């Protein structure tokens, strides 16, 4: 009922040598500048009205 | 069948140091970064598309009508609406193309597709990649420049003037109403001649270049040695106006052979076809024919005449400074030594030509690499002289 | 394999020695290593034999007792690590080693040591400054060795890697400083901005030290630091250096405002003002016999209409520009403009001013009669002609400011447009406070139209180019805000970002504040304006990051049609790294792929960047590609290709290109829209009779003149969308070539400032030997008298060692003095 879909078409930049050397300088600057409800309680302890499709 | 080739290579030969240094390093980083950015540009343009419009109108109308099965055959003739195509095993079809028609790229004698069933041309293969009957433009517009050869300043100026009378200042003698394709008759010692090529690369910096060396004493009954070169210079006029370098055939193929009749038919055909093409009254075009030789004596009287073949140029032996310059050029790539032993190898030398200079430079590196491997081998100071002797100059029993 | 007999014997001997050194007792450890090291440091002034003993030698070095034995052991491990290096074990052992004289261990060792020192100097973190001093001391020991053994260029490499160009200055002597500085200048083109300014500053330091002020001014102009230019001009004192500085400022076009306390100040300000520029240019043109007014008709080759006649008048003005000798618009000019129709009288008069540019005295008198003309277009054209005349050349009394008094803010749109454009061309690079304080209030006028406001912004930008004029920027932003966005983003607000880019030209970094202030603008114009100002500010830098951003943004669909800023991105691609040959010819190849698979807007803008790469440089591949794409289906693409060919051939008189344009004229004779601009391209090719080139790269084709590139970029911004604007009204924007129009011949004076007939050798100057920072080598000596047209690829050189120039850079103006050895 829910697709959880994403259309990105995004490819990472391949900066390698001197762009990465500037990236190292960018690292130099960038350095400073659900368990209790899932273990036991499966929904099997419900009550149903008298019309109820049950095998 | 051939017009031009895609020149998207030879990425900036001007690497200024040509030796491993920071500057050359940094130039290569800029080169590689641009390659990265160009690839990223085109990939992002092709991927982040401007618009999604159906099947790009290709599979809807043309692709299906072209069909799955196809066969290739040459296209023979053209008529106003249909086209006359000589397909495989000597089949001939008269069909009008309308799907994927590119008339300019279709052309007679080119490979086109046939959709089978209802045999109609549906496309053309502009690549084809089989124009191999006579191939002389494969080496066109050689990358060699003026700077590759030095110490020949007088000859460089003379040949440059003789070939920059066209291109540069063509109205000069257009007003003088002559349009002379005189060409240049080059002398020179047999120890040179591929410089007759090096001095030709100065003009090869502009337009293309054709070469006919050794050819034959055109025993062929059709002759058509110079006549096919006439067709190829016509092709050169279709292209950028090229020059024809016929070194060693202006000598042998056009010899002042002094017998008259019963003389291999080149004297009848080749010389007579050479002067017809060298006369501007018969063939037009900015084509300049460079007739270079090492035997000035065998100049045929038709070739002797400056009236049709003007601009006689003599190539002399290099002087002391010219020897210094050529040795500097050839040893620049190899870093001969840190002592720069330059003048000792040429001061007493005489009758040493460009081919000998290149040979001794190569052999100096070979002898150093043999066992004396020392980067800038300290032995190079005298080993350059050791391999400049190298015997091999001339040898003929004694007779003395 | 059977090795040499003596080689095997020595190998076995060294095997016995290393076994002795690897024995248990250490009483024989010292003698064994004494014996060993002597032949270890033998071949460097051997290493093959100890190839498999890496682990054993490491164990011996570690086991050696601290002291002499250990530090020789570290010495041997270091000198052998150059072969057995899985890491910089040579430097770690050598830091542990003796640190005594290292240079005797062979050239190969010291150079491997130098490289490893550079690696560690880059590798060590900021907090580690203990071992940095020992590496610096080792560097200061190896630099003299490199200087002696002609290794100064790699010495410069390691010193710039360690950022020690400051002590490079102190160590280098003049006997080899010229090639080191040339090496530095070559690295300048590709180093990013922080170290780029660092190498520029150190290059100024070397030349100031060695009294090399003429080339130091060239480097200061590269640094675009007017304060440092003034400082170094004060530093130099000799009359010869003073007067060559004034030529260099005058040739660059930027007027230096100084005091009369300096000696010969009147001549210095005159030659900086280019007063004698026109007189010398006409004198050389007469000496070449190239003075005859070339008719546009026989340029057209008419051997086989109002707009076409206008184009003929424009190309006639282009050909006769800077000459002032043309009777076609002088005697019967009034008849020609009267015969002319609609909007073209303004451009015809401006074309007459183009003929009279740099001719202050003659131009003003011959335009005074047309100033009182009846038609508003003729009056506005006359005023624009006056601004063109005073453009570039500086004047003591500055007649343009007084002449444009009522017209500067005149209510009539056309009259105000002509005066404003004229003042912009005049005060281009003057940075005059009075002119700025008089034109910016005109910028603030609300009665003026949108295009009038754009022209005011263009004038302000070209006046305050590369000045970071804060009040100009604030007025620009305030005017943009006050103008409503809907009417802003139509077709003409594209001049305001151009003014911003000019005002912050060549600065960078600070552009973040401008774009942040501009962020309030809506996307369709903001995405165009911020990109334009960014690329103009970062022009001549080679920022691969900025250009790939431009490549990413132009890669978008952008299909109200905001995709126009893809065009300015295309122009920025060429603009960022048009500096050297690399970065322009692969940018060319990038443009080829843009045309190869690109949007209609992208292919509309590509020829503009193609022209920007190689204006006035007729590269064969460019001419062929532009000619093949001149017949594209898109009319605007054809228009841009036509103009691109005109620009790349501009000021060249290239005969084969002119023939190609004539063939294009025959091809496009049916359609006048392409026909009249093909004529325009031919007039550009023959502009100034080819005497004045249009490439904004001067001083040996490596200096960006801000005013010329400003005017050129204004033309290309107009040619982004001439399919609307040149067809409609912008017959005046083409007159921005005055800034980019500079003569390309040599004018030789002497110490008494008289024209010398000294002959020089001129020809192709391209690198032959790259072994070091050798000066560019010239070939093809076609020597003749000093007036010689200097084109791309080819340079000039003095025929003999008899006349010493003030600067080795041989272009524009130069003073030649008698050599002491002249005989
Ligand atoms: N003066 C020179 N300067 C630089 N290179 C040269 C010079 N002379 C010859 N060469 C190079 O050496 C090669 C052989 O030259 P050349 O003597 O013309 O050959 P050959 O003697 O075989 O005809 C040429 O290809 C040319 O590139």
């Amino acid at each position: 009922e829910v697709p959880k879909e994403k259309e990105k078409e995004k490819v990472s930049t391949a900066v390698l040598s001197i762009t990465a050397k500037a990236k190292k300088k960018e690292k130099e600057k960038e350095k400073k500048e659900e368990k209790e409800k899932k273990k036991e309680p499966e929904p099997n302890f419900q009550l149903l009205d008298n019309p109820a499709r049950v095998m | 069948k051939k017009t031009k080739g895609p020149d998207a290579a030879s990425k900036l030969p001007l690497v200024t140091p040509h030796t491993q240094c920071r500057l050359k390093l940094l130039k290569l980083e800029r080169i590689k970064d641009y390659l990265l950015m160009e690839e990223e540009f085109i990939r992002n343009q092709e991927q982040m598309k401007p618009l999604e419009e159906k099947q790009e109108e290709e599979r809807s109308k043309v692709d299906d009508l072209r069909g799955t099965p196809m066969s290739v055959g040459t296209l023979e003739e053209i008529i106003d609406d249909h086209a006359i195509v000589s397909t495989s095993v000597g089949s001939e079809h008269y069909v009008s193309i309308l799907s994927f028609v590119d008339k300019d790229l279709l052309e007679p004698g080119c490979s086109v597709l046939l959709n089978h069933k209802v045999h109609a041309v549906i496309g053309v293969l502009m690549d084809d990649t089989d124009p191999l009957v006579t191939v002389m433009k494969v080496e066109k517009a050689p990358q060699e420049t003026y700077a590759d050869i030095g110490g020949l300043d007088n000859q460089i100026q003379e040949i440059k003037e003789s070939v920059e009378l066209p291109l540069t200042h063509p109205e000069y003698y257009e007003e003088m109403g002559i349009k002379p394709p005189k060409g240049v008759i080059l002398y020179g010692p047999p120890g040179t001649g591929k410089t007759l090529l090096a001095k030709a690369v100065a003009n090869q910096t502009s337009a293309t270049f054709l070469r006919v060396v050794g050819s034959e004493l055109i025993q062929k009954y059709l002759g058509d040695g110079p006549k096919l070169v006439r067709e190829l210079f016509r092709v050169a006029e279709e292209h950028a106006p090229s020059i024809v370098f016929i070194d060693e055939i202006d000598a042998i193929g056009t010899k002042r052979y002094d017998s008259n009749s019963g003389g291999e038919r080149e004297i009848q055909r080749t010389m007579l076809e050479l002067l017809n093409q060298l006369d501007g009254f018969d063939s037009r075009g900015d084509v300049k024919v460079i007739m270079a030789t090492n035997r000035i004596e065998t100049l045929d009287p038709a070739l002797i005449r400056p009236g049709r073949i003007d601009r006689k140029i003599e190539f002399p032996l290099p002087d002391e400074k010219t020897k210094k310059r050529i040795f500097q050029i050839h040893t620049s790539r190899m870093t001969l030594a840190d002592d720069v032993t330059l003048d000792d190898l040429i001061m007493a030398k005489d009758d040493l030509s460009g081919a000998d200079i290149k040979a001794i430079c190569t052999e100096a590196g070979l002898m150093a690499l043999r066992e004396r491997r020392m980067k800038v081998t300290n032995e190079d100071f005298k080993k350059s002289k050791e391999n400049v002797l190298y015997k091999k100059q001339e040898g003929t029993p004694e007779g003395l | 394999q059977e090795l040499s007999e003596e080689d095997k014997q020595l190998q076995d001997e060294l095997e016995m020695l290393v076994e002795r050194l690897g024995e248990k007792d250490t009483s024989l450890y010292r003698p064994a290593l004494e014996e060993l090291r002597r032949q270890i440091r033998s071949s460097t002034t051997p290493l093959k034999f100890l190839r498999p003993h890496y682990g054993k030698l490491k164990e011996i070095y570690e086991n050696m007792a601290p002291g002499e034995n250990k530090r020789f052991a570290a010495d041997i491990i270091s000198v052998l690590a150059m072969t057995m290096s899985g890491e910089r074990e040579c430097l770690k052992y050598r830091l542990v080693g003796s640190q005594e004289e290292l240079a005797s261990w062979g050239h190969e060792y010291v150079r491997h040591l130098a490289g490893e020192v550079a690696k560690e100097w880059q590798e060590l973190d900021d907090a580690e400054k203990v071992q940095r001093e020992p590496l610096l001391t080792l560097v200061k020991e190896i630099v003299p060795y490199n200087m002696a053994h002609n290794a100064e260029h790699e010495a410069c490499d390691l010193l710039m890697e360690i950022e020690q160009v400051d002590m490079l200055e102190k160590d280098i002597d003049e006997n080899a400083y010229a090639k080191v500085c040339l090496y530095l200048t070559s690295c300048v083109n590709y180093v990013p901005e922080p170290e780029n300014s660092a190498l520029l500053r150190c290059a100024l330091g070397v030349f100031r030290k060695f009294s090399r002020f003429p080339e130091a001014l060239r480097l200061a102009l590269m640094l675009n630091d007017m304060e440092l230019v003034e400082d170094i001009f004060t530093s130099c004192k000799d009359v010869v250096v003073q007067k060559q500085m004034a030529f260099m400022l005058g040739r660059h076009g930027v007027f230096l405002e100084l005091s009369e306390d300096v000696e010969e100040y009147e001549d210095l300000t005159e030659i900086m003002s280019n007063v004698q520029l026109n007189s010398n240019f006409l004198a050389l043109a007469r000496e070449l016999d190239i003075m005859e007014p070339k008719v546009p008709d026989d340029i057209y080759k008419t051997h086989l209409s109002a707009r076409m006649n206008l184009a003929s008048s424009f190309v006639n003005g282009f050909v006769n520009a800077a000459f002032g000798q043309d009777k076609l618009l002088t005697d019967d000019g009034n008849k020609w403009l009267y015969k002319n129709k609609d909007h073209g009288m303004l451009s015809a008069a401006a074309s007459l001013g183009m003929i009279l540019l740099w001719d202050v005295d003659g131009g003003l008198t011959q335009i005074d009669k047309y100033l009182y003309s009846s038609e508003d277009y003729i009056k506005s054209g006359a005023l624009l002609a006056c601004g063109i005349v005073n453009s570039g050349v500086r004047n003591e009394c500055d007649p343009a400011l007084a002449l444009l008094s009522d017209y500067v803010l005149h209510n009539s749109n056309t009259m105000r447009l002509g005066s404003i454009f004229g003042l912009g061309l005049a005060y281009a690079g003057s940075n005059r406070e009075d002119v700025l304080t008089l034109l910016l209030p005109v910028m603030g006028d609300s009665k003026s139209s949108m295009e009038v406001a754009g022209v005011t912004a263009l004038a302000c930008g070209m006046i305050a180019v590369g000045s970071c004029n804060g009040d100009v920027t604030s007025t620009i932003l305030q005017t943009i805000m006050e103008k409503s966005e809907t009417e802003l983003k139509d077709t003409y607000a594209r001049w305001l970002p151009l003014g911003l880019g000019l005002n912050h030209l060549g600065k960078g970094e600070a552009i973040e504040a401008i774009l942040a202030a501009l962020e309030v603008v809506s996307e369709p114009f903001r995405s165009f304006a911020n990109t334009l100002v960014d690329v103009c500010a970062y022009a001549g830098s080679g920022n691969v990051l900025k250009v790939q951003q431009l490549l990413h943004i132009c890669s978008e669909h952008f299909d109200a049609d905001m995709g126009a800023h893809q065009g300015v991105a295309v122009l920025g691609i060429a603009l960022i790294a048009m500096g050297e040959e690399i970065g322009a010819e692969m940018a060319l190849r990038t443009f080829g792929h843009l045309l190869r698979y690109g949007e209609p807007t992208l292919r509309r803008a590509v020829p503009l960047a193609l022209a920007l790469i190689s204006v006035s440089n007729p590269r064969l591949n460019i001419l062929d590609t532009l000619s093949k794409f001149s017949h594209d289906a898109d009319p605007e693409v054809s228009y841009n290709s036509i103009f691109a060919m005109g620009m790349v051939g501009s000021g060249t008189n290239n005969a084969r290109l002119a023939a190609m344009l004539r063939q294009l004229a025959q091809y496009h004779a049916k359609d006048p829209n392409n026909l009249f601009m093909v004529r325009l391209a031919q007039g550009l090719t023959h502009l100034g009779k080819g005497t004045l080139t249009l490439c904004p790269y001067h001083s040996d084709r490596q200096l960006m003149s801000q005013v010329a590139v400003a005017g050129l970029l204004t033309v290309l911004v107009s040619f982004l969308d001439v399919r609307n604007i040149i067809l409609g009204k912008s017959h005046y924007v083409l007159y921005g070539l005055v800034a980019a129009m500079q003569p390309r011949m040599l004018v030789t004076f002497d110490e008494e400032l008289r024209p010398l007939p000294v002959s020089v050798r001129v020809g192709q100057a391209v690198d032959v030997v790259g072994q070091a920072g050798k000066p560019k080598t010239i070939t093809g000596f076609q020597t003749h008298t000093t007036p010689v047209l200097l084109a791309h690829g080819e340079r000039a050189e003095l025929a003999t060692e008899e006349f010493l120039p003030v600067t080795p850079i041989l272009e524009g103006f130069v003073i030649l003095r008698k050599n002491p050895n002249y005989d």
